[PDB]
């Protein structure tokens, strides 16, 4: 006659960590053309504002 | 949950704590009456003072739970025991499991502190702090180690 017995614990822990970093640059011709009045448009409302506009 | 611990140091054990815990200024006396001056948190002036003198200094462990704890063992939920050096309870990656936490005071004697989702309070931690160890009996030695220096 022969009785057998059996035990078990098990415990497990985990940890995770995951950083994404990305940097997509795309070249449009349309981009370009819509340069040119970026900077002008700065003193085009400077001298609707403060210059006189009669000679 | 502030503890004061009173404790015998040896010179070299003394001067660590002292430059761990800064001091800035003061006069530590030994058992034999040689004495040690801080100044400045600088080693200044050491009488006489021989191997196995003795410095009595009081430090204060506060046990919280974002502190690291230097040595604590967990009893989970299911049953499993686990011990941690030197993180705080909080850092724990699954708190809610944890049951129990008891502290480990270098003697293997085990102090409760976590218990039921709480802190223990500090008296009963005082109370646990008799309990843990009763029947503690040190060793008896005594050796002088010294004799009055000067010719007299």
């Amino acid at each position: 006659l022969r009785n057998g017995e059996s035990d078990t614990k098990r415990n497990t822990q985990s940890q995770n960590e995951m950083n994404r970093t990305g940097l997509t640059k795309q070249y449009l011709i349309d981009n370009l053309q819509k340069l040119y009045s970026m900077r002008d448009t700065i003193f085009k409302t400077y001298d609707k504002e403060c210059f006189l506009h009669i000679w | 949950l502030i503890i004061k611990h009173q404790m015998k140091l040896h010179l070299n054990e003394l001067v660590d704590w002292a430059w761990r815990n800064g001091v800035t200024s003061e006069k530590f006396h030994s058992n034999n009456g040689s004495y040690v001056i801080f100044d400045h948190s600088a080693v200044v002036e050491t009488y006489i003072i021989n191997k196995n003198d003795l410095f009595n200094v009081t430090e204060e462990i506060e046990i919280t739970l974002d502190k690291p704890i230097d040595y604590f063992l967990e009893k989970d939920m299911y049953g499993n025991y686990r011990e941690h050096f030197g993180i705080a309870i909080n850092d724990l990656l699954f708190l809610n499991t944890t049951v129990n936490i008891w502290l480990v005071n270098d003697d293997n004697s085990h102090i409760l502190i976590y218990k039921d989702g709480k802190l223990i309070d500090e008296y009963m931690y005082h109370q646990f702090e008799y309990e843990a160890n009763q029947n503690k009996h040190i060793y008896p030695n005594n050796k002088a180690s010294g004799t009055y220096p000067h010719k007299t």
